[PDB]
């Protein structure tokens, strides 16, 4: 096992969405080393690589997910703190 | 062309499978590549496998099949499918004792085949009463329904979700079928490994899908067998591997235990069982064999947090499922412990979460022998020379233990473990290694510390001073991080103070502990500022000689961060003066370089880190800056053409004048004019945000708007034609980001100086053409610029400009206002991510505050212009929106209406 940096939180997961299903919905995107849901239908997933991480919140945010039951929702997905630069060569720049 | 010859795909393959020479094999693959690109490729392929010179060739042709199979399937016609099934099926028959790396490659072929081929129902049910009474075919039967689940989740072949789930449930209607097949297998006397481990990985294989049935698996003689040979000391690595790998599956198909309850109880019990085994392992130095049980363990753990969390000790919450992997976690080898670690997160995550602190009591002890356990695995070794490496592997390590117990700490009590490892080092005469590992499990710690108990803390800091320079470096460098981490207990107990900084300061003057000293000194600089001007003479004084002491850039810069951050807490009268002599220390390294191998960065970045810091109430800085400003121009001005120092040289102009502020009036017009100057030969996009931050900064001063705007139009033309050319936008995103952070400060320091000008048509052309560029902070900074453009119409009518400023917008509002609408809808639906949709909105938003009527229309006009979409969904949506009292109903109305695109 290992863990990463290259975090998302996941919401409006429902409630008989497992982790297992959560890490089904996200591998679509690259490698997770890391699931977790809790009880309120949130969830947390880390990637390998941090390009994974992008296009999960590129491609995978506001898709419909289906728990292992047949439950279908649709998911908000989000990076997990202060955002990545987009492409291109770091800038320093001031934000919020 | 036409199909290459046989003899020259034979000679590009025994280059590329023997021929050790770099340049040739790399050459050999690209003809190769454009061979399994070409159409020829399945016609070589297969003739290579009908003629089978070699492992090599078939190799290479099973493969090449498999890769044309999974990625150019739809340039077939449908009538050519059963004919390659065919063909497949054949291959791997006539193949199947050649070498197993080409049945696999062959059985993933067939594979993606089936999975792609409708016309191919009832695969499995096909494949095993066609192969399964041959007793030489079943080795390859196997491998296939071993593949074929493993490819249902294939991210080279990306099955649509729709037709992944009619894939799965399909699958789980034959999966009887195959555990009857596979029951068959091992129903014999005395089945060797290799079958055994075919059985397995197709069980397990199947298990990870999560189509077989608990209930029935429950009592089935596979799992029997599987923990049977997983107790057996005499088994080999390999067929323990497999039975493993078969038994974490079998947990992980277990999604909710309560669904699965038989299945579960017969794993529980039969992992519990292999603590015998486990230690036999651990008695010859099979190390293989221990990482698969904790992994057993681990993954038992896992299947099982919910109960272990919910009901702890009672059941399915038996903690002896913990005690497995403390046992564990006594290993001697660190690799075996950190196959746990991401349970130990989600167990206290999941603890945490659930705030029921009534069961926490129950866990305690745990995290404190797993604690112990981390604490001894951080041990250094006895023979070790220099300070503790993070870069290494093993320092790797010690940064996860490190974290790891950070967050479990809370069940501890982080005082009541911080006291405890500090009496354990008296004691027992400790071997230097030991001390560190306990100072190091200290330093992760200290800071969550509570400074309640004060005694035990300050008694604790009063240890580590006093520890002789004899020490080991190492035992020196932890001590030195431990320190830094206890800035807290030096603010509250300020007669401390002057020893710290004394035994930092030594620390500092030794080469290999500098950074872990200038680190702690930052610290002690940034929590004790408020009673700090005495030594603040040292602070200086290390400065004065900074170079000297061999840090790191980021110690250095931390360094004099921590000596701004008390300057800025002096008398108001020394600042002005300490200020010039904390800077002319860096003005005169640049003033060499520019005499002098040249880079002026790091001086650049000590400048700015001071002015950044240095920022006291009242000003004393803007005395400096005119000290500051003549050997920047010239440095910016030397390295003109280099992106990497200009950004550096902007960056610390942007915080020199944050600093300032409205005052230091004398840089504004020469360093315009050099930017302005410089910007027409490079365009570098920063001189635009610098420009935004004089903008910011002196935007409002009426005095300034002139040349204010005249900078933006000077820099506009630059710009425009750099946003002209082919890919404009998406080339230069950074160009577009800083363009329109200027024009964001433009429109709400002086709006009317911007609309009435003649370069505000271009910008809001290029906005509107921006919208739909696929860069997240170059959109971020577009979206801002026309939301706060249009409320500009709308924004404090209480001043008396109000109504100039009302009839600017509604003008533009009235040429391009349909545009831009038109536009966002078309970036909404086809081209960005759903993230944009809360900054369309927004500006969506504030063109309704303007003129809703008309927008109404506007908006109906741009649903009517759309290229699948009910007209009522239309309508429901021009409704949701139009009908929005707060902006966040527009964002939702948006979220769910791009769903249908």
């Amino acid at each position: 096992s290992r863990r990463s940096e290259n975090r998302v939180v996941v919401s409006g997961l429902p409630p008989s969405g497992s982790w297992q299903d959560l890490k089904d919905h996200m591998r679509e995107a690259g490698d997770v080393c890391y699931a977790d849901v809790y009880r309120d239908g949130t969830g947390v997933v880390e990637f390998v690589r941090k390009e994974d991480m992008t296009y999960a919140v590129r491609k995978l945010d506001n898709t419909k997910f289906r728990s292992h039951e047949g439950e279908t929702a649709y998911i908000r997905v989000k990076v997990d703190g202060p955002r990545s630069p987009s492409y291109g060569r770091s800038r320093s720049r001031s934000r919020s | 062309g036409a199909k290459p010859t046989l003899q020259l795909v034979y000679q590009a393959v025994q280059a590329l499978y023997h021929d050790p020479d770099p340049s040739g094999k790399e050459r050999a693959s690209f003809w190769l590549g454009e061979l399994q690109r070409s159409v020829h490729a399945w016609e070589i392929s297969d003739q290579l496998l009908q003629i089978r010179q070699d492992v090599e060739s078939c190799y290479f042709a099973a493969q090449t099949m498999k890769m044309k199979i999974q990625t150019s399937f739809y340039e077939l016609p449908t009538d050519s499918h059963a004919s390659l099934r065919d063909s497949l099926l054949t291959h791997i028959q006539n193949l199947k004792d050649l070498s197993p790396v080409i049945v696999t490659q062959l059985a993933l072929a067939i594979a993606d085949l089936a999975l792609q081929m409708p016309s191919w129902k009832g695969c499995v049910q096909t494949l095993v009463e066609k192969y399964s009474n041959d007793v030489t075919s079943l080795p390859f039967l196997l491998e296939i329904l071993t593949v074929l689940p493993e490819e249902v989740h294939s991210r080279s072949l990306r099955i649509g979700a729709n037709r992944r789930t009619e894939i799965i449930e399909d699958l789980a209607f034959y999966s009887s079928t195959v555990v009857s097949l596979l029951m068959t297998c091992v129903e014999k006397a005395g089945t060797d490994e290799k079958m055994l481990m075919k059985v397995f990985r197709c069980l397990g294989s199947w298990f990870n899908l999560g189509v077989l049935d608990s209930n029935f698996m429950a009592n089935n003689k596979l799992l029997a067998l599987l923990f049977e040979v997983l107790q057996q000391d005499k088994t080999s690595s390999n067929l323990h591997e497999a039975a493993s790998d078969c038994v974490c599956s079998a947990l992980y198909a277990i999604e909710n235990v309560e669904t699965n309850l038989p299945l579960a109880m017969q794993l529980f019990q039969g992992v519990l069982t292999l603590e015998t085994a486990y230690h036999m392992a651990v008695a010859r130095e099979d190390l293989d064999k221990v990482l698969n049980y904790c992994r057993i363990f681990t993954e038992l753990c896992e299947t099982f947090l919910e109960k272990i969390v919910c009901t702890p000790g009672q059941g399915l919450g038996d903690l002896r499922t913990l005690e497995l992997l403390l046992i564990c976690a006594g290993h001697p080898q660190y690799e075996v412990v950190e196959i746990s670690f991401n349970f130990w997160y989600r167990l206290g995550e999941h603890l945490y979460k659930t705030n029921d602190e009534v069961i926490h009591g129950i866990f305690k002890a745990y995290i404190q022998r797993l604690l112990h356990a981390l604490a001894r695995h951080c041990q250094l070794e006895p023979d070790h020379e220099g300070v503790p490496e993070e870069t290494d592997d093993f320092g790797e390590f010690r940064m996860r233990v490190s974290d790891l117990v950070k967050d479990l700490i809370f069940l501890i009590g982080s005082m009541e473990c911080f006291a405890q490892l500090y009496s354990t080092l008296k004691e027992g005469n400790p071997p230097w290694e030991v001390t560190e590992a306990v100072l190091f499990i200290m330093a992760a710690i200290a800071k969550s510390v509570d400074p309640e108990n004060n005694p035990t803390l300050v008694e604790v800091l009063e240890g580590v001073v006093r520890l002789p320079e004899t020490v080991h470096t190492a035992v020196r460098y932890t001590s030195i991080e431990l320190v830094g981490e206890m800035s807290e207990v030096v603010d509250r107990n300020p007669q401390f103070l002057d020893p710290v900084l004394g035994y930092l300061m030594k620390g500092l003057c030794e080469k290999p502990l500098a950074s872990a000293a200038a680190k702690a000194i930052h610290n002690i600089c940034s929590v004790c500022r408020d009673h700090m001007a005495q030594h603040f003479n040292g602070l200086l004084e290390i400065a004065r000689s900074l170079d000297s002491f061999l840090l790191s850039p980021e110690a250095a810069v931390g360094l004099l961060k921590g000596t701004a951050l008390v300057l800025a807490r002096l008398p108001l009268d020394k600042i002005t003066e300490c200020l010039s002599e904390l800077c002319s220390v860096q003005v005169m390294a640049l003033k060499k370089l520019l005499s002098q191998s040249s880079d002026p960065t790091v001086f650049l970045d000590r400048l700015a880190v001071i002015f950044r810091h240095t920022n006291p109430i009242v000003h004393p800085c803007q005395k400096v800056i005119q000290e500051i400003w003549p050997v920047l121009s010239e440095t910016l001005n030397k390295h003109r053409a280099d992106n990497r120092i200009v950004e550096r040289c902007c960056r610390c102009l942007r915080f020199a004048v944050r600093c300032v502020g409205k005052g230091s009036a004398a840089l504004l017009q020469p360093l315009v004019t050099q930017m302005v100057n410089v910007y027409h030969v490079h365009q570098h996009s920063c001189f635009l945000y610098l420009g935004s931050i004089l903008v910011d900064e002196y935007g409002m001063e009426e005095g300034c708007r002139q040349g204010l705007l005249d900078m933006l139009q000077a820099l506009c033309i630059p710009t425009f034609q750099l946003l002209e050319q082919q890919n404009g936008l998406q080339n230069h995103p950074d160009t577009v980001d800083d363009l329109f952070r200027l024009a964001t400060r433009f429109i709400q320091r002086s709006p009317v100086t911007l609309l009435r000008s003649q370069v505000v048509i271009p910008i809001l052309q290029w906005a509107i053409a921006s919208t739909t560029l696929d860069h997240r902070d170059a959109n971020c900074s577009v979206m801002r610029f026309l939301r706060d453009l249009i409320h500009t119409g709308v924004a404090n009518d209480h001043e008396e400009d109000f109504e100039l400023r009302k009839e600017l917008i509604g003008q533009v509002m009235n040429q391009l206002g349909q545009q831009l609408v038109s536009q966002l809808l078309h970036t909404c639906c086809f081209c960005l991510p759903p993230y944009t949709l809360p900054d369309v909105a927004e500006v969506l938003w504030e063109i309704m505050q303007v003129d809703r009527p008309t927008f109404c229309r506007w908006l109906e006009n741009s649903l009517k212009g759309l290229p699948t979409v009910t007209h009522k969904q239309l309508t429901d949506f021009h409704k949701q929106v139009t009908s929005a009292e707060e902006c966040k109903q527009v964002c939702w109305a948006l979220r769910d209406f791009t769903r249908l695109f």
